[PDB]
């Protein structure tokens, strides 16, 4: 079995250093192969960084200036990443990973100024001509940070027409809205009630979709 | 550096049926010892990236026959004999060849299905959003197949796309649509200046925009 594992902190200032830490398992760093990182961005495209061989021997990218170091911990099986002078562009799932196909779960990491930001839950209705049966209301989750955030409808008993988009960046704080549809016999005859959820400031606030 | 180019972007396919990608790169990968080394990878939704194919031809040891690779020089194909339910997500084609290792861009397998148009749904802002001096204009393009979609917004008629965000989700795993937001952001002082907004739905189902609209005075 090799096995890889990700370690260390999830966000970090755009001036410092982003460190991270591959523990390798079932499998020796010094007997064996090279030893990988990379990173994931956003569009889905992945991009080499560097690698230490089993020598103590090192290859970097390029694209990486001389800002990357990976360095080693024989005695604990370890290799880990040291990215310095980090900015917007750092941010990306990091892998750590091993010649043969090996890869970690990953971790994704943020950089960002933003301090720990609870978001304001806006509610979403339309005004004037409703089509048909079918209507759709949402809430608008706007200036929160970190991610993630969890939106549900009527505590999660509402399932069958329910959207949340991905989140997206807007001066430094992320904002999405989930997208519900409902009958119009269902409402305004009865609640429709958006919760969301932003673990990170312990918030929970429920907002009533009222028409008009 | 060397380019790994990855035909097509994305691939609709359907459970049961074949399916074929390409990968093209900007120099031969045939290294001095006499070996190609180009890899096939499957990243599927919510996990890491996993290894199909490793000297162009050679199954993973861990992976179905149904994967096929093949190719030479700078052409190389994967192939799928029937397209299962766990192959979706994204492939990428990857060089160890030349320094630096480069990968490919991916290529997306999505469920195929019939067309379908946008539930195109525009908000005014809150209330409550506009105590705090704030006015969003939020638009809904809902269920529609497929990715591809264009939204136009317009204020008193006027095209806007200063001050627009926007976010597509990923395929849905039961009906196979996609769904797309549109936001418009204001202050109050700007938003209040006009009366009319508008949001414009074009989508391959129609050369007729999807128009939805509202005023400000009712």
């Amino acid at each position: 079995d090799v096995q890889l594992r990700e370690s260390g902190p999830d966000l970090v200032t755009p001036s410092q250093s982003l460190s991270l830490t591959c523990t390798v398992t079932g499998y020796s760093i010094t007997s064996g192969y090279s030893w990988h990182w990379n990173r994931q961005f956003p569009g889905n495209k992945l991009e080499w960084m560097g690698y230490i061989h089993y020598s103590g021997s090192t290859n970097y990218n390029p694209s990486l200036r001389g800002r990357i170091s990976i360095t080693r911990d024989t005695s604990k099986n370890q290799f880990f990443l040291q990215l310095n002078s980090v900015t917007t562009e750092d941010t990306a799932t990091y892998y750590c990973a091993r010649y043969g196909g090996y890869w970690g779960q990953g971790t994704s990491v943020t950089v960002s100024s933003a301090k720990t930001t609870p978001p304001s839950v806006y509610p979403l209705a339309p005004g004037g001509g409703a089509t048909n049966s079918m209507v759709t209301l949402g809430c608008l989750v706007k200036g929160y940070f970190p991610e993630p955030v969890t939106v549900t409808w009527n505590s999660g008993s509402l399932s069958g027409g329910v959207h949340t988009f991905p989140a997206v960046l807007q001066s430094d704080l992320y904002t999405l809205s989930s997208s519900v549809t409902v009958p119009s016999s269902t409402w305004p005859s009865e609640t429709v009630t958006c919760n969301v959820a932003h673990p990170a400031s312990s918030t929970k606030v429920d907002k009533k979709i009222v028409p008009r | 550096d060397v380019v790994m180019t990855q035909t097509p972007i994305t691939l609709s396919v359907t459970i049961g049926q074949p399916a074929s990608i390409s990968c093209k790169s900007s120099q031969s990968l045939l290294d001095s010892d006499g070996k190609t080394y180009l890899n096939w990878l499957l990243q599927r939704p919510g996990q890491s990236p996993k290894r199909l194919i490793y000297l162009v031809s050679k199954l993973d040891s861990r992976v179905p026959d149904r994967f096929t690779g093949s190719g030479a020089g700078t052409d190389f194909t994967l192939k799928i004999s029937r397209v299962e339910a766990e192959d979706l997500g994204i492939y990428y084609c990857w060089q160890g060849t030349h320094f630096p290792q480069t990968f490919g861009g991916g290529t997306k397998l999505e469920i195929k299905r019939a067309d379908a148009a946008p539930t195109v749904s525009i908000f005014p802002p809150s209330s409550e959003q506009l105590t705090s001096g704030g006015a969003s204009v939020v638009c809904f393009l809902n269920n529609f197949y497929p990715k591809d979609i264009n939204v136009k917004w317009k204020i008193d008629g006027s095209e806007r796309q200063n001050g627009v965000l926007n976010s597509e989700t990923d395929q849905d795993s039961k009906d196979s649509t996609y769904s797309m937001s549109s936001t418009l952001t204001l202050t109050k002082d700007e938003y209040e200046r006009h009366n009319t907004y508008t949001c414009e739905a074009t989508h391959k189902t129609s050369t007729s925009p999807i128009v939805k609209s509202f005023n400000r005075n009712e």
